[PDB]
């Protein structure tokens, strides 16, 4: 009888963006492992709460890909000041038990 | 090119303001009135060559006055080093944009005058001369490095190129095709003269100068310290400056904590000055805390220290406001009226009676759970 | 109070005796195995439980 | 001592 | 028309005693020599006031050590002291100093007090939280009038009839009014469409902004 | 003694002295062969500059004076704001300066009306609540004693 | 204000560097009016007495004392210089040059850590010490 189109409220999107910003600033001298763990926890909470609405909201998907590119950037800059053109994604998404950061993905990444 | 020429024409016609009344002072009449200048009649090519020589000599004098013998300037006004520069020498070689702009202007003048002397020698034809002038005025950026030193100049360059697109595609119709034979240099010459009009006062001011002869709290604290220590006996100010600085810090801390601050032995003029300083610093503190919170909430890039400080400031401000709200509640009494409260109470008791709600007893001593 | 001047003297000259009770208070013999270990190959509990 | 620097600061600002 | 109903009801006559002052950054000898200039003395700039602008004292900044609330409290007669006649409030325009003494000469039938709350500091606008302690049934202004002036007015006992009060921050503020309903004795607080029966005692507690008094 | 007297070796060009436009501040000919003819030349060129500035001198100076006056009137320098207290601070005895310590150490009560109204509301609520019969309450002391007796 | 002691000539500087044997000599080359120098000197005064045990701070005016401009490349509006037992200590901040701070950090704890690391490396014997932080990126997000 009806269709209930879902979306993520802009307040929740702003909370997620602020959480990502807090993770980035509160990084400082912390290990990349803990930064990636915080990003993974934020992403898991967001997705497990807003499961369908994340897919429905295009602005949210753009926000997540931007934040993911920021998190990786932070790690990369930590590795070296110079911008690593064509940095290998394998270091980010490899599980921690295998030596990688164990970072979850929400964007389109081509290996 | 047509569209951008129209854009600049419209911009000139719209940003145009009527000229302002003057007293009609003429520079060259004043120059002639002095003993240092004399008048004569000379060929244009001769004065072009003389101006080029004088510009080269004046640039040489400016370079040599700084003792920068490691930089050599040729007759085409291309300045180049002769050796690897030391950091001290590199800093000494920072002439600024004004010197480079003047040098490139003299280089353009050298180009035009050299083309004219080349025509006068007879090596090239008059058509070749006109075409060369058109090329010079249409390719200033390529032939002369002007855009780097003055960014706005780039706009003029595009004008010239646009003007080329305006002339060539009208000049190259019919029997005439693409070729290097089109000489029509009115537009570019006009544009570069109009640029020279604007930049003449800047270079004159630079040459005259070269040939002559946030943190409000810290400044507030420094100024109040200077004012207090001026009105201070000379023989007593050895440690009293530190004591009054400690007093200022204590007063600021006391205001930040909503606690009374009343030094008994402090004289009332110094105390009133400290009160005024604390008031001014508190106003600045509150305003900058609110501004920083707005900046952070909007999404501006900030570091950890700023956020931490802002949080601290906001915390202090919010507890100040909460204390004020509690005191306002105490003064203005309960905000809910008595009859309003009894209406709410009757509503609640009627609800609970309608629900047959048995009240929760005190946790029994032998509570099973 | 001013921060004391940092210095690096000899960490330990002798051992045994009381030294052991010292560590016992803080640094006592824990499991010292399978707690700071990662098990390179497989996964314990859930994948991203954290 | 402090006044000597305060006068220098005020003169330069 | 020199006499309208507005002037007949609210306008009064007040005597401004403007005393120019020498620049403070002058030697004392020159300061006293300027006293003979006949320019830095009291003048006769008596005019008509439609309302009285009362200036509250600045907030006490630090709270007093006493058990009292952080909210300052000032009596009505203390703010009504610039118009006593001897009080000299400093007035300083650009590169000039004054001492504007004020003395009322004709009390209007209905007196208007414009208490100054919002002041623009160096960065924003601050609303003065000072509470004016005023009676609501008897105020005698006979002591604020000249002796030759006191004889003219038989009545100087004023009753507060209207009290405009501003609540909240200077930007998002709200205005309410306490009005005395004659015939009855009840006091009513009106805020837009809200009419409440306020107690006579509670009016003095709120931050009075504008006041209308009846001379009887 | 120079800076080398310490026995040290290196491991106004200051950025402050340099401006992107006009280059480095400071005339390159500040000192040199200055004589009466040089003074005459400088006077002539200064007169020429003044004559050039005469084109709009009156209106430009009027606008400058008005602008600076309004700028000072609107935003006063902090030293100007504190000059009043600085001058009022002069009237102080030198004996009081030694007395400055360290940091080692009618009217209506606003609370009474609030307490009275709060007590009135409480009395009204208690009067209404007396009609409620199902409310439960235990004896604090009695319960405690039982707890006491319950202690093993 | 500027309660930190000032050196008015090169002689004061070159016996101040040799005055301290168990403490790190800190010299701020610059100008009081310079705001950046104002920030650094406020930070230093905030920690002037905290590092009294193992450090000392002196303020040197470039105009008053210009002899060190050429040898120490004092071309920035402000520099901070670390000495111990007449030997300069270079600090690897990640900014490209290890000789001078050349910037004003608002956090006093960063300066405290920097001076502590410099002291630890100078007493141990290393002439070049590594900053316990990377200042190439401002860490603003
Ligand atoms: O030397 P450039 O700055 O690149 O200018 C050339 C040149 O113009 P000039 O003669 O002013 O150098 C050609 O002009 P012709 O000699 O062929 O007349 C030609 O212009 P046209 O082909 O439009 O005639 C060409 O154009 P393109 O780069 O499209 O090949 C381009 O002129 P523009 O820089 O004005 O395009």
């Amino acid at each position: 009888t009806a269709q209930c189109f879902l979306r993520v409220d802009d307040e929740s999107m702003q909370r997620f963006h602020n959480r990502v910003r807090q993770i980035l600033m509160a990084s400082g001298s912390t290990t990349f492992t803990k930064i990636v763990n915080k990003w993974n926890t934020a992403l898991i909470g967001l997705m497990t709460y807003f499961r369908e609405a994340v897919v429905n909201t295009q602005e949210l998907l753009d926000l997540l890909v931007k934040c993911e590119n920021k998190i990786q950037t932070r790690i990369k800059i930590g590795l070296n000041s110079k911008m690593p053109s064509r940095f290998p994604p394998v270091v980010f998404y490899t599980p921690k038990e295998l030596g990688g950061l164990g970072m979850l993905s929400m964007g389109h990444v081509l290996i | 090119s047509y569209q951008k020429l129209l854009k600049y024409y419209v911009l000139n016609a719209l940003k145009h303001r009527p000229p302002k009344a003057q007293k009609k002072r003429y520079l060259f009449r004043s120059f002639k009135a002095t003993k240092f200048f004399q008048s004569t009649k000379l060929d244009w090519v001769e004065v072009g060559l003389q101006v080029c020589r004088q510009g080269y000599n004046m640039l040489n004098l400016l370079i040599h006055r700084k003792n920068l013998n490691y930089l050599h300037l040729d007759y085409n006004f291309n300045l180049k080093p002769v050796k690897t520069l030391t950091t001290k020498e590199r800093k000494k070689s920072r002439f600024g944009n004004a010197f480079h702009l003047c040098r490139e202007v003299l280089r353009l003048t050298k180009l035009v005058v050299d083309s004219h002397v080349q025509y006068r020698l007879g090596n090239v034809d008059a058509f070749q001369l006109a075409d060369g002038l058109q090329y010079i005025f249409a390719h200033v950026g390529q032939l002369t490095g002007m855009y780097r030193y003055k960014y706005k100049l780039m706009r003029q360059i595009r004008m010239c190129k646009d003007l080329k697109h305006l002339i060539y595609y009208r000049f190259n119709t019919g029997p005439v095709g693409k070729g290097p034979g089109c000489g029509f240099w009115a537009a570019g010459w006009r544009v570069w003269l109009f640029f020279m009009r604007g930049i003449t006062p800047l270079l004159e001011r630079w040459l005259g100068n070269l040939l002559a002869r946030s943190h409000f709290d810290l400044e507030l604290r420094a100024a109040v310290m200077h004012d207090i220590l001026d009105m201070m006996p000379e023989g007593i100010k050895q440690n009293k400056a530190r004591t009054i600085l400690q007093h200022l810090s204590e007063a600021w801390r006391c205001w930040k904590a909503n606690i009374p601050w009343k030094v008994p032995g402090l004289p009332t003029p110094i105390e009133n000055m400290i009160l005024r300083y604390v008031k001014a610093k508190a106003d600045w503190w509150t305003n900058t805390a609110h501004y920083n919170r707005e900046r952070i909430r909007r999404g501006a890039t900030v570091d950890k220290t700023v956020c931490k400080k802002n949080l601290g400031r906001l915390t202090r401000l919010y507890l100040k406001a909460e204390q004020e709200r509690q005191h306002n509640y105490l003064k203005d009494g309960p905000y809910i009226t008595a009859e309003e409260a009894v209406a709410v109470y009757t509503t609640t008791v009627h609800w609970l009676e309608s629900r047959r709600f048995s009240p929760i007893p005190f946790p029994p001593l032998s509570y099973k759970h | 109070k001013p921060l004391p001047a940092p210095l690096d003297g000899q960490r330990k000259k002798r051992g045994g005796r009381r030294y052991r009770k010292m560590k016992e208070r803080l640094g006592l013999t824990e499991i010292r195995k399978q707690a700071n270990r990662m098990s390179f190959g497989e996964i314990e509990e859930d994948a991203y439980q954290e | 001592d402090i006044e000597s620097s305060l006068k220098q600061l005020a003169e330069r600002r | 028309k020199k006499k309208t109903i507005v002037t007949d009801v609210f306008q009064g006559s007040m005597r401004i005693f403007t005393k120019k002052l020498p620049h403070p950054d002058l030697p004392a000898e020159e300061k006293e020599q300027l006293l003979h200039n006949d320019e830095y003395q009291e003048t006769m700039v008596e005019s008509t006031f439609m309302y009285l602008t009362l200036d509250l004292p600045t907030a006490p900044l630090y709270k007093d050590e006493k058990e009292q609330l952080i909210i300052p409290q000032v009596p009505l007669f203390n703010i009504l002291a610039k118009f006593n006649g001897i009080t000299e409030k400093e007035y300083k325009t650009y590169k000039e100093n004054f001492l504007k003494r004020f003395q009322l000469t004709k009390l209007p039938p209905y007196l208007i007090f414009c208490i100054k709350r919002f002041t623009k500091n160096n960065f924003f606008v601050e609303k003065n939280p000072t509470i004016v302690n005023f009676p609501i049934t008897n105020v005698d202004l006979r002591e604020y009038l000249s002796e030759e002036v006191q004889a003219v007015h038989k009545n100087t006992t004023y009753d507060l009839i209207a009290n405009i009060v501003h609540d909240g921050k200077p930007s998002e503020g709200s205005y309410r009014i306490h009005v005395l309903h004659h015939g009855t004795g009840k006091w009513y607080e009106l805020q837009d469409l809200q009419v409440t029966d306020i107690l006579p005692q509670m009016i003095t507690l709120s931050e009075a902004y504008i006041q209308i008094w009846k001379r009887r | 003694v120079p800076g080398l007297g310490r026995g040290a070796t290196g491991f106004d060009l200051n950025d402050t002295n340099y401006d992107e436009f006009n280059g480095y501040a400071g005339s390159l000919f500040s000192s040199g062969p200055y004589e009466k003819d040089d003074e005459e030349a400088d006077a002539i060129y200064a007169a020429l500059d003044k004559r050039m500035d005469e084109r709009r001198k009156e209106r430009r100076e009027q606008r400058e004076k008005e602008e600076i006056e309004k700028y000072r009137m609107e935003r006063p320098k902090i030293q100007q704001q504190f000059s009043d207290l600085k001058r009022k601070l002069a009237e102080v005895t030198e004996e009081e300066w030694l007395s400055i310590p360290e940091v080692g150490d009618g009217e209506l009560d606003m609370r009474k009306i609030g307490q009275a109204r709060n007590t009135l509301m409480d009395m009204r609520l208690s009067q209404v609540s007396d009609s409620v019969s199902g409310q439960t309450v235990v004896d604090p002391k009695g319960y405690l004693t039982d707890l006491n007796s319950m202690i093993p | 204000s500027y309660m930190l002691p000032h050196l008015h000539n090169g002689w004061q500087v070159d016996q101040a560097i040799l005055s301290e044997e168990d403490r790190v000599v800190v010299i701020r080359f610059g100008h009081d009016w310079d705001p950046t120098c104002m920030k650094m000197d406020e930070v230093l005064y905030s920690i002037a007495e905290k590092v009294k045990n193992f450090a000392v701070i002196y303020l040197v005016d470039i105009t008053e004392v210009p002899d060190f401009n050429k040898m120490y490349e004092l071309y920035d509006p402000c520099t901070v210089m670390f000495f111990f037992r007449n030997k300069h200590i270079m600090i690897d901040l990640g900014t490209g040059n290890n000789n001078k701070i050349n910037w004003a950090m608002e956090d006093k704890q960063e300066m405290v850590d920097i001076i502590e690391t410099v002291y630890r490396g100078a007493r141990k014997g290393r002439g070049l010490v590594v900053s316990p932080k990377d200042y190439s990126t401002k860490y603003r997000y």
